[PDB]
């Protein structure tokens, strides 16, 4: 019980923990919901600005369970790292259980690429 | 690889976005100067009665 | 002429000119309040290029005063000098109501010219300090309204709006004329609330960057004279 | 490195020249429509009258 109870202390990081949503709505893809996350090959600027998020570590026998690896099934999954912290973006536009995966990310960073786009009713990520 | 060449393939979509848009939008402005032009007739007559 | 809207405009307007181009500098006030607001109406309503002659006749009436030149009316006459002025004020209210309705018409040279008067106007108005508080409430009313104009499409594409988002005149408008006349209220003000008013208006409309970014602005200088608005009391001796 | 920033700095150079163009092609037919509007309305103004 006790080696068990210091076995789950190690399954435990060090470091803080830390996952955002990225999503990228369209023009018209405003309260769509659905075009939102069926979204793909987002604008350029939007792209653009997503490159330089950071680093990012493919997901294979290369990267192991180190940094998060939520949703091993497929891709650059940009990652922000440092020591104290570390913020992985687990869901993009690029991503495809899955829609809980980006509907349970506690905070989104959104691409608006629209007219008077958003409003927080519009998604249904509870979390 | 780049990011799969993300920005190689989203300058292609942004190309063919221009492409079609400006064609369409073309095909419409013609339309509209042709109906503005007609009006221009119509109330001539209407003024000279 | 209210009544005679069925084409019977021309005549009328050829027997209003007669009236209207020699009156300008008639004595008494109410006379020219009138002819202002008639002026006013009749020219939302013409659009058959007797905007021009008409408008010019406005022009004359905005002209018409300056300030109290006579101090010794102050305490005394200060209420009967600006009753006179209400006349020119009245003119260049309407004058603003014709620069929001007109400019979506066909012909720009119309609005473009009205814009370009208000703002000569105005300019002029600060280049003489006028005091009176009807010069106050010109500023006033004239700011609040030119500081919506805002721009959707990427040129030129200044639109102001009532009760609505937006509407649209795209059809040859400048901005620097702007930034010079608020630079001017910046460095002659002597009230509060026009500062106040045009201040809190400023940042907004600093996003639309488009339309700094259109007509020659070298928008460094204010931020200078925004330093100087705070560093040194210069300012705080203006109320 | 350095040729990806030089793409992006590249592309820059035709996306946003190629945008702008469009939306000037944009408000050219925007204009179009409205003064259809408003020709319409003399129109029926004028016939009533």
């Amino acid at each position: 019980s006790f080696e068990r109870s210091v076995q789950l202390l190690d399954q435990i990081p060090s470091y803080d923990t830390h996952k955002i949503a990225v999503l990228y709505v369209g023009e018209g893809q405003s309260n769509s919901e659905l075009a939102i996350l069926s979204n793909e090959h987002g604008s350029y600027r939007y792209t653009e600005f997503l490159t330089g998020l950071g680093r990012l570590i493919e997901l294979k026998d290369c990267q192991p369970d180190k940094v998060y690896l939520g949703g091993l099934d497929v891709q650059f999954t940009y990652c922000w790292h440092d020591d104290i912290m570390q913020a992985v973006f687990h869901i993009a536009t690029l991503m495809p259980d899955k829609k809980r995966h980006l509907g349970n990310d506690f905070v989104s960073i959104v691409y608006n690429d629209s007219g008077e786009d958003f409003k927080l009713g519009t998604i249904k990520g509870q979390f | 690889t780049k990011e799969v060449e993300m920005m190689k393939a989203a300058y292609r979509k942004e190309l063919e976005k221009n492409r079609s848009h400006v064609l369409q939008q073309t095909q419409r402005l013609d339309t509209s100067q042709k109906r503005i032009l007609e009006l221009e007739s119509h109330l001539a007559k209407k003024d000279h009665l | 002429l209210l009544i005679n809207r069925q084409f019977y405009e021309e005549e009328l307007i050829n027997s209003v000119v007669i009236s209207q181009l020699s009156h300008i500098p008639e004595d008494k006030d109410h006379q020219v309040r009138k002819l202002a607001t008639q002026l006013l109406v009749d020219l939302a309503e013409g659009c058959h290029t007797h905007h021009f002659n008409s408008l010019l006749d406005i022009i004359e009436k905005v002209m018409a005063r300056s300030l109290s030149p006579p101090p010794e009316l102050e305490e005394r006459d200060v209420a009967a000098y600006s009753a006179s002025l209400e006349d020119v004020k009245t003119a260049v209210l309407g004058l603003l109501v014709i620069l929001q309705t007109k400019l979506y018409t066909l012909p720009a040279s119309h609005a473009t010219r009205v814009y370009e008067m208000l703002v000569s106007h105005i300019q002029l108005h600060y280049k003489h300090s006028y005091t009176l508080p009807i010069a106050s409430s010109i500023r006033l009313q004239a700011f609040d309204f030119l500081l919506l104009l805002r721009a959707d499409s990427l040129h030129r594409l200044g639109l102001p709006n009532k009760d609505g988002v937006v509407r649209f005149s795209p059809y040859s408008v400048p901005y620097s004329l702007l930034f010079r006349v608020l630079l001017q209220c910046l460095k002659q003000e002597s009230d509060w609330k026009v500062l106040k008013l045009v201040l809190g208006r400023l940042p907004e409309s600093l996003r639309y960057k488009v339309l700094i970014f259109t007509s020659p602005c070298s928008v460094d200088q204010l931020c200078s004279a925004l330093c100087s608005m705070l560093s040194g009391p210069k300012t705080l001796e203006r109320l």
